[PDB]
């Protein structure tokens, strides 16, 4: 159950120690940084953005692997080549999440011209995350991810706040009611206000890594929800009349 | 700059307290009480003055001391009188005159407010000052990283490390 | 909190109750003394996840209510914090389960790999769902979330508990459709070792795909890291 | 000093605050009252509601002012659109799963949630799916639990970690499914496990016994004292009617903070039960109904009847300043000198008040970073004055103990058991004496079942001995300490309650009275109430001494009057009267003073007033009420002057340092007139 | 309101002010503005209508 900060680990940590909490790949690149120059390190990718990363590429894509590369490489470069390009070819990708879980995800507009870098996907309103790659294609569902990303993240939170450990509930059943149709217009508007209402007001981050996915999905794909919406009266309706 | 409850009627009930001619009046003691027309006897009970303190039920401050000056919060009570019950219903029979009348109308801003009620009035009083709250903290948990010090167990020591 | 714990009190059991007896192998009370040694002693209460852990081998896979009370008595705390962290992990079982528990990921990057067509293949074969075990105590069907194996999802982790904390084993399967999954069952059911990682490659190197969740078709690209490891090398450190 | 009072600005308000500090604090400095749900003074920093977040400038995001500290300069904002639209969704964010139970609820009225809901929160909900349903836990008889309205606000766990030292409850679960509560069926052994309904900001923890009874805005509150002890907590009484309904601590950070004994926390309920409303004269019959005339003539008579040396007066444990002083003024205008106590030591020399009370003050003591204890179990003789000395505990303060080891709640040293541990730590024999030697303020405190051996002068006088060797009496502190159980002891020791020295000869050769009057006495021994006297029997439940007694006369209960106490520390205190008379019955110092007009000499005084006025010209201090006087301290010239009464009856090495309280829920008749207490016995029995 | 329950942009209660204004004792009272600004022809008068209904806030 995570503290608050203040206080830091470095000021108080394990035991009231000082303590800094590393990454692995951090901490494992470092002499290779020391022996071969932080010269060398910054040769590569943009400015504030220097040296290479480990990519891991998942999803329906042609040859899923977990790569090195050189930062602030395009999408469709990293994709193309290295993983084989997408299941279907290109023109068949709907939308990727470039950072793991927690970061907004992308469409095939903002995907294809856009780089794998920490300045270019926030600016994007998306993160760089992981650096890990998601890939879904046209016959996906892409409410049933968010809803199973959702699922996830409210099985995961721990509960010792308030907004996350109730709203993690309500968001799962906002989006399996989304998944149905069994629900209305202003409650998409609805569902941005109360992902508002969790954003930044918790102790810890996880409720703004549940509360993005959402977040993203409405801003790209407002026009499937509403679609999925209208389409259950075509199911659902026939019965009330 | 002066911002205390500044957004209210009560800065216009605070003025016309503090008029000229009327902020100078003044009665002897027993004086107002004969003005009353109640029986006598009424003066001769005796009365508390004070604040109630906060319920343990509930954090709440607003009817406290804490806004002394933002409500009147001084209340006068007597002596409890002889009650029974209804032999037919059983509901609760009494004959006080007082039994009410001071728990749900006399309120007072200061202390002083009820005794000059009091002394007009020739009610004899009590004065009970109420205790104190403490804002201070402990030393243990004085601060949300106190929780995590290190004097919870002592300073960790080295000596299960490989190589001792 | 996961399947088949559906309580986070306890619940009496002539199985599982106040009188449940357990005691310490020499050879597990050995290993735990060992980790013990990892933390330093006025700190002796950050070493109870581990304790807990081997703990649930050496009972056979699951944590009794007499376990958590010796585990306790060993770390000299309340039972309450045990209790506590027996319920807030996931791989910690109070309740008793089949010989080996099988585990899927339920996560969206494994979901898009025909997750769901291995739980129906599981389904079908074994003939029980998640949260319940067969009639012969042999297979535990549970889901989980993320593995960290998502380049070769669909994947499934089994734990084996017929071998006891020494014969421990946690073995990851990867890229499975529904006859590689059915297949290592069969497998370990007759008493085999099935192989463990991927089911068509070696690593997360690039390889082909399972296509729909039911097909693997391999794809020729281009690979990294294919020549001669490089030499050790080190940089001027003075000016 | 290096300003130790940093400056802030709240809403552009210039206000000044202690260092370390937070904005919580601050805004409280401010005369702002935020909301707050899981916060509380008395506990540490939980931080897990989210209700304290304010606006901060250069800060993006909401700070948590329950633990956000203050830093010079900070800009402070309460009122801004996005503070609202937090508070209301954080308030929405608690609704979502809370039941709707408010109407079978019994914290409706007095509910924290309900009242924050209604100011900072909104009107209406667009949460339409299932609740969480959770189940009831069992934690014993005094407490009910409705884990379903549980906020997860984390206070009973911090309480009873810190406050009670048990730290049996827990959260179980994680997210949604959180859980509170014990993983097994544990019934809870805490003393002070009452205070948990009332920390507890909802009514998922509700007080069994006064469950589904009446509602908050139905009762009177009438501000009161404990008199089930020597500490003599402030507490309120709250009644419909004639009736009591429940009691409730109050604030005194000087005595009890805010904190009541269980005991003191559900024994009103005896007051329903073996009332005494009418006089009773036996008759050859027996005991029958009779007039208050009637019965005050019989009185007289059996006590004129009598010889002067031949009348013993005895004071309860409940029995007022008034009534005491009353009474002995009555027997010693008759020429009756026999005087007793039911507290004990009745005999015990009272001519200094250091000597018999706590000099270094309940707050004072806090001061103290070294503590003895010799002889006594604060646990069971004060548990909130045990909660006390745990707090101290908790920052560094050691505790060293002179007695028979029992579970304290928290770690401590056992020096010895017997006196003659004692002079051995006096002798040098023992370290903890250099660490006595080495404690700055270090402090000794000695309980009154030390002052029921036999052999009290030897121990006061080796006590004194040690005082002396470290040091604990020097200049600008008093560590020495005598506390009690009972609160009539200490207004009885100053206002010179004593038995004559006759009276005590009169019992050495074994002199036997025919006239014994109880002023509300049930716990005599056999030996001062000889059988086949005339007992004549004041007080206001039926009881042992009321069923051995001739004529009685129904006095009034705590409750019902106004009755001077002074705590051992020597702090005036005085009752309140919530309710009124309960049957015929009568003031007590009125009774006696109508006995004593009757009998054939008046009392000089006629009004409560008057008798309060004759305390004072008895002993100063009664006149200030609640209030400390600072003792005088003659430093050894008393142990020197009482050195004969060490001479006589020499000191016992043997006998241990025992606490003569044995059964903790039933002390008095009251106590052992309460159904609550038989339950939680009956509780503690069945477990086994 | 169904949906969006804010209620904070429609606390209309807890919003009202009272300030109390300066010292109104060194103004300077021009009636000529007063009276200026009144008609001196059976034309040119103004009347201020009668309002319709009192403010319903779109319900
Ligand atoms: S945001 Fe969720 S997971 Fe993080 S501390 Fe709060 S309740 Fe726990
Ligand atoms: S705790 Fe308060 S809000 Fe919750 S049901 Fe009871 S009265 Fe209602
Ligand atoms: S039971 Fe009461 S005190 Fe304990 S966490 Fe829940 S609301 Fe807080
Ligand atoms: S998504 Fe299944 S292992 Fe990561
Ligand atoms: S008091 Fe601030 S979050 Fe609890």
């Amino acid at each position: 159950k995570p503290r608050l900060k203040p206080p830091f680990p470095a000021g108080v940590g394990l035991y009231g120690c000082p303590t800094t909490v590393t990454n692995v790949e951090t901490v494992a690149v470092s002499p290779t940084i020391l022996r071969r120059g932080p010269e060398w390190f910054s040769s590569f990718g943009r400015k504030n953005n220097a040296g290479t990363k480990l990519f891991c590429i998942s999803g329906h894509v042609n040859r899923p692997v977990t790569v090195e590369e050189e930062m602030s490489i395009p999408l469709k470069e990293l994709i193309e080549r290295h993983a084989g390009g997408v299941r279907g070819g290109w023109d068949n990708l709907l939308a990727i999440i470039p950072g793991g879980s927690s970061v907004p995800l992308l469409p095939k507009k903002i995907c294809d011209g856009v780089l794998m870098d920490f300045d270019a996907l926030k600016e994007a309103q998306s993160g760089l995350g992981t650096a890990a790659v998601i890939v879904m294609d046209k016959s996906t569902d892409v409410i049933d991810a968010i809803a199973r990303l959702s699922y996830f993240y409210k099985h995961e939170s721990c509960g010792q706040c308030t907004p996350c450990r109730e709203g993690t509930g309500w968001l799962y059943d906002i989006m399996t009611r989304m998944k149905k149709g069994d629900a209305r217009l202003e409650e998409i508007d609805m569902l941005w206000e109360i992902t508002k209402q969790i954003e930044g007001h918790t102790i810890c981050a996880l409720g703004d890594a549940a509360a993005w996915p959402v977040q993203g999905l409405i801003r790209h794909f407002r026009g499937e929800m509403e679609e999925r919406i209208k389409s259950a009266g075509g199911k659902k309706k026939l019965a009330a009349t | 700059e002066f911002a205390t409850a500044s957004a209210d009627y009560s800065i216009a009930m605070k003025k016309a307290a503090e008029i000229t001619g009327a902020a100078e009046s003044a009665m002897g003691p027993k004086e107002g009480g004969f003005t009353a027309g109640v029986p006598l006897d009424t003066f001769t009970r005796k009365a508390r003055i004070y604040a109630p303190a906060r319920t343990a039920s509930q954090s709440g401050l607003a009817r406290t001391v804490d806004f002394a000056t933002t409500t009147p919060a001084w209340k006068i009570e007597f002596e409890p009188t002889a009650k029974w019950q209804n032999p037919l219903m059983g509901w609760t029979s009494s004959a006080d005159p007082l039994e009410n009348v001071g728990r749900s109308a006399l309120v007072f801003y200061t202390k002083e407010e009820a005794m000059r009620f009091c002394e007009k009035l020739g009610w004899e009083y009590e004065v009970t000052e109420p205790n104190k709250r403490r804002t201070q903290r402990t030393k243990r948990y004085m601060q949300y990283g106190d929780n995590f010090g290190t004097k919870r167990a002592g300073v960790p020591d080295l000596s299960t490390l490989p190589s001792n | 909190t996961n399947s088949t714990d559906i309580f986070n009190i306890h619940k009496d059991t002539p199985e599982n109750n106040a009188a449940t007896s357990f005691e310490f192998s020499e050879a597990t009370l050995k290993v735990v003394n060992d980790i013990i040694a990892r933390y330093p002693p006025n700190y002796k209460q950050s070493a109870i996840i581990p304790v807990l852990d081997v703990t649930q081998q050496e009972n056979g896979g699951w944590l009794s209510l007499a376990a958590m009370n010796r585990v306790a008595k060993l770390l000299d705390m309340a039972p309450i914090r045990v209790y506590e962290v027996a319920t807030f992990y996931t791989m910690f079982n109070r309740t008793k389960i089949g010989k080996y528990h099988v585990q899927i990921c339920g996560t969206t990057p494994c979901r898009l790999q025909g997750s769901q067509k291995i739980e129906e293949a599981i389904t079908k074969h074994l003939g029980i769902g998640i949260g319940q075990t067969t009639q012969d105590g042999l297979f535990t069907l549970g889901e989980m979330e993320c593995m960290g194996a998502c380049v070769n999802a669909p994947m499934v982790a089994i734990a084996d508990y017929t071998k006891g904390v020494s014969g421990f084993e946690y073995i990851y399967y990867e890229d499975l459709t529904p006859k590689d999954i059915v297949n290592i069952l069969d497998t370990i059911k007759k008493g085999g070792k099935p192989k463990p990682g991927s089911q068509y490659r070696l690593k997360a190197e690039p390889a082909g795909a399972v296509h729909g969740g039911e097909k693997w078709v391999p794809k020729d690209g281009e690979t990294t890291l294919t020549g001669a490891p490089r030499a050790p090398y080190c940089r001027d450190l003075n000016a | 000093p290096p300003s130790d009072h940093l400056e802030v600005f709240v809403n552009e308000q210039p206000v000044k605050i202690p260092k370390g500090s937070s904005v919580l604090q601050a805004c409280d400095a401010a005369g702002i009252d935020i909301p707050r749900f899981c916060y509380h003074q008395r506990l540490s920093i939980a931080g897990n509601c989210r209700m304290c977040l304010v606006e901060v400038e250069k800060v993006p995001k909401p700070v948590a002012s329950c633990a956000m500290p203050a830093g010079p300069g900070m800009k402070i904002k309460t009122e801004t659109p996005m503070v609202k639209k937090a508070r209301e969704g954080v308030m929405e964010f608690l609704l979502i799963n809370h039941p709707l139970d408010c109407p079978i609820c019994d914290q409706g009225g007095e509910c924290d949630l309900q009242d924050q809901a209604m100011i900072f929160g909104s009107d209406r909900s667009r949460f339409v799916e299932a609740k969480r349903a959770v189940e009831d836990k069992n934690l014993g008889p005094l407490v009910k639990t409705v884990m379903t309205r549980c906020i997860q606000c984390t206070r009973c766990v911090r309480f009873a970690s810190e406050v009670a030292g048990t730290a049996e409850l827990g959260v179980t679960g994680r997210g949604r499914d959180s859980e509170i509560g014990t993983y097994v069926e544990k019934l809870m052994g805490s003393e002070l496990s009452g205070n948990v309904v009332d920390l507890c900001p909802v009514g998922a923890l509700t007080s069994k016994p006064y469950a589904f009874t009446a509602r908050s805005w139905e009762l009177k509150g009438t501000e009161s004292i404990d008199v089930s002890d020597g500490l003599g907590a402030n507490i309120r009484v709250d009644a419909r009617g004639t009736e009591v309904m429940r009691i409730l601590p109050r604030l005194n950070e000087a005595v009890n903070e805010e904190w009541l004994s269980d005991k003191g926390r559900y024994q009103y309920d005896g007051l329903k039960h073996q009332r005494l409303d009418k006089p009773m004269v036996k008759g050859p019959k027996g005991l029958q109904v009779a007039t208050w005339q009637d019965a005050l003539g019989a009185a007289a008579a059996a006590l004129t009847s009598a010889a002067p040396g031949e009348v013993r007066g005895i004071a309860g444990k409940l029995a007022d300043a008034e009534s005491m002083v009353a009474l002995m003024d009555l027997l010693r205008g008759l020429g009756a000198g026999d005087l007793a106590h039911e507290g004990g030591f009745s005999d015990m020399p009272a001519d200094v008040r250091s000597t018999y009370t706590a000099n270094t003050t309940v707050q004072g003591l806090e001061q103290s970073d070294l503590v003895l204890l010799v002889g006594t179990n604060p646990r069971w003789e004060s548990p909130v004055f045990n909660a006390r000395l745990r707090k101290m505990f908790l920052d560094g303060t050691q505790v060293g103990l002179v007695g028979a080891p029992v579970d304290l709640t928290y770690k401590y040293e056992h020096v010895g058991s017997d006196p003659a541990a004692l002079a051995a730590l006096a002798a040098g024999q023992h370290p903890f004496l250099e660490r006595l030697k080495k404690a700055a303020r270090p402090a000794v405190v000695v309980g009154p079942g030390v002052l029921r051996r036999a052999d009290r002068e030897a121990v006061m006088k080796a006590v004194h001995e040690l005082c002396g060797k470290a040091g604990v009496v020097k200049e600008g502190w008093n560590g020495f300490n005598v506390i009690h159980d009972t609160a009539s002891r200490v207004a009885a020791l100053d206002m010179g309650f004593g038995p004559s020295a006759a009276a005590r000869a009169r019992r050495a050769q074994g002199a036997q009275p025919k006239v014994v009057y109880l002023l509300g006495s049930d716990d005599y021994s056999e030996e001062d109430v000889p059988e086949g006297a005339f007992v004549i029997y004041q007080g206001h439940h039926g009881d042992r001494g009321a069923s051995r007694a001739n004529v009685v006369l129904p006095g009034a209960a705590y409750t019902e009057k106004s009755g001077l106490y002074v705590n051992f520390e020597g702090r005036v205190q005085q009752t309140r009267a919530a309710v009124p008379l309960v049957g015929d019955a009568r003031e007590d110092w009125a009774i006696l003073r109508a006995l004593s007009e009757v009998v054939g000499k008046r009392l000089p005084y006629d009004s409560h007033a008057a008798v309060r006025a004759r305390l004072a010209g008895i002993a100063p201090h009664f006149a200030n009420i609640d209030a400390v006087q600072t003792p005088v301290w003659l430093n050894g010239e008393y142990v020197k002057g009482v050195e004969a009464l060490a001479k006589a009856a020499p000191l016992q090495p043997s006998a241990p340092l025992t606490s003569t309280i044995s059964n903790f829920y039933m002390t008095d008749a009251i106590s052992r007139a309460s159904r609550t207490m038989a339950k939680c016995i009956q509780a503690r029995q069945q477990t086994k | 309101l169904v949906y969006d329950i804010k209620y904070f942009v429609r606390d209309y209660r807890r919003n009202n002010k009272y300030t109390a204004r300066t010292v109104d004792a060194k103004t300077t009272f021009d009636f000529d503005k007063l009276y200026a600004g009144m008609p001196t022809k059976p034309e040119q008068v103004k009347n201020v209508t009668r309002p319709l209904i009192m403010p319903t806030r779109g319900y």
